[PDB]
Order: C-alpha cells, then sequence, then structure tokens
C-alpha cells in the first residue's frame, strides 16, 4: 500500500 | 467561490491538540488531529478526502478532512478525523465483513 | 483547497470522488484496498451515492474512470454528528475497483504509530480553491 505508481511531485 | 475541475493537492504541518484548543478551544477532541494554518486550507468539498503523510517512499492515511473554519481560512487549522484513534474500527468491521 | 496547486494526473491512486445521482461531487474518499474506501461520516453517504476512481478532471470525458455502486455504508458507532467526533464512514463496494496505475490503496497507521507536531504531510480533494 502507500506507493504510488505515478510519483506525486509537490 | 472556485471550484476546481481538477485534482488539487496541498503540503501543510501537523499541529498539536494542546496548539490547536488556542484556536478552536474544547471543540478539540482526542479523535481529531489539527493541520495547516499555514497559508493554504481545506474547504467544502475536500470533506472525507485524506491527510497523508509520507515516510520511506510510502504514504499513509493519518487523517480524513473533516471541519475547520467557516471561511477556509489559512491562518486557521484545519481539523481532520485522527485515524490512529479510528483504524482499530476500520480493521474490525472489514474482517467482519 | 485553497492556495493549493493542481496534482500530477493519477499520482493520488486512493483519491475517490464521491458523487451523488447527478454526478455531482460532495466528498473526497480513500480507498485502502479494492472492495473498501475510507470517508468522514459527516459526508452522509447513502448506497445511492456512487465513488468515483481514477479520477483527475471532473470536467473531462475522456478519463478512463471507474463508477462503483456501493453496498453498504458503515457509519462508526463512535460517531458523533454534533460535535463532528470519530468523523469516519466505511463504505463496502458491490464490485471490486479493478487496481491499476491510476487506482490503488493508501496505507493505514498501527493504532500506535506516532506522528509529531510540525511533520509535514500533504491533503488533496476537490474541494474549494476559493471560498
Ligand atoms: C457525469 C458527470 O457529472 N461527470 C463525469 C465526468 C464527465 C464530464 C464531462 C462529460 C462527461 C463525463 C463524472 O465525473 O461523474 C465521472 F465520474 F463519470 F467521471
Ligand atoms: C467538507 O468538504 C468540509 C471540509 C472543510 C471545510 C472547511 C475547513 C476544513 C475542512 N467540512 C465541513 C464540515 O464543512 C464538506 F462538509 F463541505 F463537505
Amino acid at each position: 500500500c502507500g506507493v504510488p505508481a505515478i510519483q506525486p511531485v509537490l | 467561490a472556485n471550484t476546481p475541475d481538477r485534482l488539487q493537492q496541498a503540503s501543510l504541518p501537523l499541529l498539536s491538540n494542546t496548539n490547536c484548543k488556542k484556536y478552536w478551544g474544547t471543540k478539540i477532541k482526542d479523535a481529531m488531529i489539527c493541520a495547516g494554518a499555514s497559508g493554504v486550507s481545506s474547504c467544502m468539498g475536500d470533506s472525507g478526502g485524506p491527510l497523508v503523510c509520507k515516510k520511506n517512499g510510502a504514504w499513509t492515511l493519518v487523517g480524513i478532512v473533516s471541519w475547520g473554519s467557516s471561511t477556509c481560512s489559512t491562518s486557521t487549522p484545519g481539523v481532520y478525523a485522527r485515524v490512529t484513534a479510528l483504524v482499530n474500527w476500520v480493521q474490525q468491521t472489514l474482517a467482519a465483513n | 483547497i485553497v492556495n493549493g496547486e493542481e496534482a500530477v494526473p493519477g499520482s493520488w491512486p486512493w483519491q475517490v470522488s464521491l458523487q451523488d445521482k447527478t454526478g455531482f461531487h460532495f466528498c473526497g474518499g480513500s480507498l485502502i484496498n479494492e472492495n473498501w474506501v475510507v470517508t468522514a461520516a459527516h459526508c452522509g453517504v447513502t448506497t445511492s451515492d456512487v465513488v468515483v476512481a481514477g479520477e483527475f478532471d471532473q470536467g473531462s470525458s475522456s478519463e478512463k474512470i471507474q463508477k462503483l455502486k456501493i453496498a453498504k455504508v458503515f457509519k462508526n458507532s463512535k460517531y458523533n454528528s454534533l460535535t463532528i467526533n470519530n468523523d469516519i464512514t466505511l463504505l463496502k463496494l458491490s464490485t471490486a475497483a479493478s487496481f491499476s496505475q491510476t487506482v490503488s490503496a493508501v496505507c493505514l497507521p498501527s493504532a500506535s504509530d506516532d506522528f509529531a507536531a510540525g511533520t509535514t504531510c500533504v491533503t488533496t480533494g476537490w474541494g474549494l480553491t476559493r471560498y
């Protein structure tokens, strides 16, 4: 859980 | 007011309940966790969404958008449901259904 | 979110949109696995509402979203709507969501996990950007 395939970028 | 078509995001800090009580007083309960008062604010429509914190590449649901400033003031802390206080119930409900 | 920013499409795979039968977005939610969504109890969800996964632009018709029916609504018995405490509800889907690049689960913490004041986290959603 918790690891997006598409990495969020802040 | 303005409602976005596209999903929004914002980084914001967690506050202590003791400190948050400086803004909300007795409205703050153990099952709540405050975050914000940092220049951003959750607002109407964000309700129910996640407040996630990253550690070692993974995101954990620490809060659920609950309530806050009636005007979504960015200098007031938003109040979220504290997931650590509610996860046992989540695990149980899932296991039983 | 006021003063937030647009997210990278599909980068918050657990983020779902709760919409009523008219397609109106009224609350956010988070997938914790293929069959369950965690949201706020005050969202007043009923089985006539729907869970939409894989969405980014709600004004777009070209996204391959998953409109999932809700089989049951579990409002935490501890929930107090007048003080808005223990504000959590679980939604059991009629049919499991199909996990993919844009749809997956967020992690849940252990009840004893400590999240210190000062820790920077992130919140997401389609709420007002201007009050
Ligand atoms: C039907 C509607 O209100 N919007 C949909 C998207 C949409 C937007 C514009 C034209 C068609 C569909 C949606 O958000 O409910 C989705 F879940 F189906 F994605
Ligand atoms: C919910 O979106 C809002 C979210 C919110 C508003 C203002 C400050 C912080 C969070 N919650 C409430 C109780 O209004 C929704 F209820 F409007 F749906």
